[PDB]
């Protein structure tokens, strides 16, 4: 059941991220939340899952 | 209560992601108020400890 | 009489902790040369040990609505709540602002809080909320308001963080009540006010008040 | 701007049965003064767009039309107002945006000067009325002199 | 004094302490309770009245 | 009064996201012409 909701959890802020379109247009509202589930999630933690 | 969490994450990830993209309005309202009831990412994503 | 901030204004962000059951009144400070980090400088004993507030002092350089500071990025006026400031360390002329770095061990989430050299971006710029249902969003901000501001670069809260054995302040998910209390509003031209710095010449005899040099056989 | 003039007549409302310094007529004063910057430029749009129909009235800058049906070219306009003097570059230009020149450059002068004096007029005078009231009940603030 | 109208800040006349509320109770969100002890201090609050 | 702030607030988010571009649209001129007969009528009312 933990391992379901962090599972959950990850795939929601995954699907949360911007589009790859937005981010190369710019826009400032994509990078901050593209910046804050980076913030949320450390990419260690990814390779190590 | 991870079970009921993760019940509730799902209906969240319905409500973001459409035909295979995010939907930027509901993602950043989300994200918004994800952070701010940081309870919500679990006991191992808390600040704290 | 009731007092509203207005850009151009001195101020300092004050917080308050309880530490063996006695308020204490900490002030943000920073070096900015040399150090970017900021720190908590108590002020609550000011009667036997005088604070170093010389690097507490923040001038407000800006005040604009989100939406404007949106429209400004993409390319005296009252302080309203929801408005988004811009803070400029008096001493060092750097911005206040949330850093990327963070250098806590007890919290994840958090980031640094220091000094940034330009005013480019959003990092350094922060929004008032009011802290309680008291004060609206749109109203003017009162001289001694409780306040919460949050990075609009990374939505953290301006935090006073006491996990660790003493006081730090980072930008973290977790809120903190700040005052900020007026120090200088507006200086009528000519005058003397306190908190500068001068020289203190002999009446007009081209001789001032000075300590001896460096190195001096009286230990300064 | 009608809605501008309902907002005015709201505040010429709040002036009915005021006194000589009252505190309803310095508390407008305060609110005009930090508004300052944009009733300057509600002033100047004003003042501008009455000038504007006296120069084209002018001869001197009908001297500058040439054309036989009437409309300046934008060169011409401009020449025209610097020679006139009572508009600085900045307003001649915002001037020249509204003046809404055809494909050719040609101004219709006998329509830009008459698009707005109907609307313009009646705010204009509600607001010389209303400055008039508080110049009149609050006979001493270098601000609103 | 007026109903509704006037703000009364509350003191106790022998010590001179202010009526205010005790700083918020830890894991509140936990309790699920917005009950705040109130309290006799030296300062208070600026929404004492 | 406290309505009417709440309208002026709005009406000034709209105009600043408005005030970049070159032109209104028909649908932003529509909303904007509905918050002015709403704020017109609210300044009807503090009249009366």
């Amino acid at each position: 059941a933990i391992m379901s909701f962090y599972a959950a959890l990850i795939d929601l802020l995954g699907r949360c991220a911007p589009e790859t379109h937005l981010i190369q247009a710019g826009k400032g509202e994509a990078l901050r939340i593209r910046a804050i589930l980076r913030s949320l999630v450390p990419l260690d933690d990814l390779v190590g899952i | 209560n991870p079970c009921g969490g993760e019940r509730y994450l799902d209906f969240l990830r319905f409500a973001v992601f459409v035909n295979g993209e995010s939907v930027e309005e509901n993602a950043n309202v989300v994200v918004r108020l994800l952070i701010r009831k940081p309870e919500c990412f679990g006991p191992a994503l808390r600040g704290e400890g | 009489e009731v007092q509203f901030l207005r850009t151009d204004d001195e101020v300092v962000l004050q917080c308050s902790a309880t530490v063996l059951k006695e308020q204490l009144k900490l002030c943000l400070a920073a070096e900015g040369f040399g150090n970017r980090l900021c720190f908590l400088e108590p002020t609550s004993n000011a009667q036997n040990v005088p604070p170093d507030l010389a690097i507490c002092c923040f001038i407000l350089e800006q005040s604009l609505s989100v939406r404007a500071l949106q429209e400004m990025l993409a390319n005296h006026r009252t302080l309203l709540y929801g408005h988004a400031i811009l803070l400029r360390h008096a001493h060092s002329r750097m911005y206040l602002s949330c850093l990327t770095t963070s250098r806590s061990m007890t919290d994840k989430l958090a980031f640094d809080v220091g000094l940034q050299e330009d005013a480019t971006g959003e990092a350094c710029w922060w929004t008032m909320h009011p802290a309680s249902k008291q004060r609206s969003e749109g109203e003017k901000v009162r001289v001694g308001d409780d306040l919460i501001l949050v990075s609009v670069s990374s939505e953290r809260y301006l935090h006073l963080s006491t996990a660790s054995g003493e006081l730090q302040v980072d930008a973290s998910f977790m809120q903190t009540l700040w005052n900020m209390n007026p120090i200088c509003s507006g200086c009528e031209e000519g005058f003397v006010t306190g908190g500068h710095v001068l020289r203190l010449f002999h009446g007009h005899m081209d001789e001032c008040l000075t300590i001896s040099p460096s190195d001096s056989d009286d230990q300064r | 701007l009608d809605l501008q003039k309902d907002m005015v007549v709201m505040l010429l409302s709040l002036l009915e049965g005021n006194v000589v310094n009252g505190m309803i007529a310095r508390q407008m004063v305060d609110m005009l003064v930090e508004s300052s910057s944009n009733v300057e430029m509600i002033l100047k749009f004003f003042d501008m767009f009455l000038k504007l129909k006296d120069i084209v009235g002018s001869e001197a800058f009908q001297d500058y039309v040439t054309d036989p049906r009437g409309l300046i070219s934008k060169k011409d306009f401009q020449k025209a107002m610097d020679s006139q003097k009572q508009f600085t570059g900045p307003e001649i230009q915002f001037l020249l945006s509204c003046s809404e020149a055809d494909e050719n450059e040609m101004i219709n002068c006998e329509e830009f000067a008459n698009r707005f004096q109907e609307p313009a007029r009646d705010i204009g005078f509600n607001v010389a009325v209303l400055l008039t009231n508080l110049s009149e009940h609050v006979p001493h603030d270098p601000r609103l002199r | 004094i007026k109903y509704g109208e006037s703000l009364c800040f509350v003191q106790h006349v022998a010590s001179g302490l202010w009526l205010t509320y005790a700083a918020p109770d830890p894991k509140a969100l936990r309790l699920g309770v917005l009950k705040k002890k109130a309290m006799l201090h030296q300062e208070g609050h600026m929404d004492d009245a | 009064v406290d309505y009417l702030l709440r309208l002026q607030e709005s009406i000034s988010d709209f105009y600043w996201y408005y005030s970049g571009k070159d032109v209104i649209e028909e649908q932003g001129k529509r909303n904007f012409s509905k918050a002015m007969s709403v704020a017109k009528q609210v300044f009807n009312s503090l009249t009366e």
